[PDB]
């Protein structure tokens, strides 16, 4: 009883909280991104908790990848014109050898890092565009279906250890 | 390799580490 | 370049940018001094925008030239929205029904702008009733409806949103 | 009266057609 369109709507809400809590973590480990510091979130919800929890439990792993992803984004030099094209290529390659919850979370992580990188280089007002990259890639390339088949994003609250 | 290829590789590596650690 | 070649996905990405500036500059012009109006929506007052661009100008210009018309509809839309009682649960369904009915007799530039106006009013209404963090959801409603109901193609076939900069008196 | 979702669409179309008459050349 979980549609792919419902999963897509939930993905927007999950990603907003993911971005907020991930940035809050990074800034307590570089100048803050005020678009993330003040990002409006829906009132406390299960989907908001999904985003927060996935940012928190991935914190140690994400920190170990900081230098690698920040450097590769500097090499990639994404712009407003080509960001979606690169995002699609990268996300396609991420899931071509399989889908699992960790790789789903990695796509959220890349969305966060891409959004932060372009902001740091002067591209304001783009967080909605990147959120759309994440939501639409998952919806249009059957990742939303993969999530729905597991009961939707709420299933991610069982990730832990 | 091109930066986008290396990014995808490291996302797979990161994701599979996350999965091994947190997917029961 | 020639008319007909622009993709619907290009129009969709542009629609998100147009709608943000439409929302920002519409909300800005509607504010009043001395506390005589409803409280501002801080999500709109501080909405981040891309660096000054043609798509940003489209959103701004459509808000500005529609100001007089929009204000004449304020009281009736406030009444109709209170009656509709949109929530986080039903906003998608209601948006789709309303937008479908809007365009049932055809597409024209004025009705496209009316859809932007409805997105603005729906987003403001739910915020005023306590639904924070929902402006991106409404933006997705607008973008996705246009993409799936021929509006994005209609705009693309006319050269994209830049064609709206010829709207005026 | 009619359901609010119906009335809203009618008034959006009315408004849209006023805008079109005024600004679309
Ligand atoms: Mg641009
Ligand atoms: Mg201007
Ligand atoms: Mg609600
Ligand atoms: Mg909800
Ligand atoms: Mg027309
Ligand atoms: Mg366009």
């Amino acid at each position: 009883s979980m549609s792919e369109e419902q999963v897509a709507q939930d993905t927007e809400e999950v990603f907003r909280s993911y971005v907020f809590y991930r940035h809050q973590q990074e800034q307590e480990a570089a100048p803050a991104d005020p678009e993330m510091v003040t990002l409006p979130l829906q009132p406390s919800s299960t989907m908001g908790q999904v985003g927060r929890q996935l940012a928190i439990i991935g914190d140690d792993i994400n920190r170990r990848y900081d230098s690698e992803f920040q450097t590769m984004l500097q090499h990639l030099q994404p712009t407003a014109e080509n960001a979606y094209e690169y995002f699609t290529k990268i996300a396609t390659s991420l899931f071509e050898s399989g889908i699992n919850w960790g790789r789903v979370v990695a796509l959220l992580g890349f969305g966060y890092r891409l959004a932060l990188h372009v902001y740091q280089h002067g591209l304001t007002g783009f967080l909605g565009q990147v959120t759309r990259f994440v939501v639409d890639f998952m919806l249009h390339h059957s990742i939303a279906r993969w999530i729905a088949q597991r009961g939707g994003w709420v299933a991610a609250l069982n990730l832990g250890n | 390799m091109r930066p986008e290829i290396r990014i995808a590789q490291e996302l797979r590596r990161x994701g599979d580490e996350f999965n091994a650690t947190y997917a029961r």
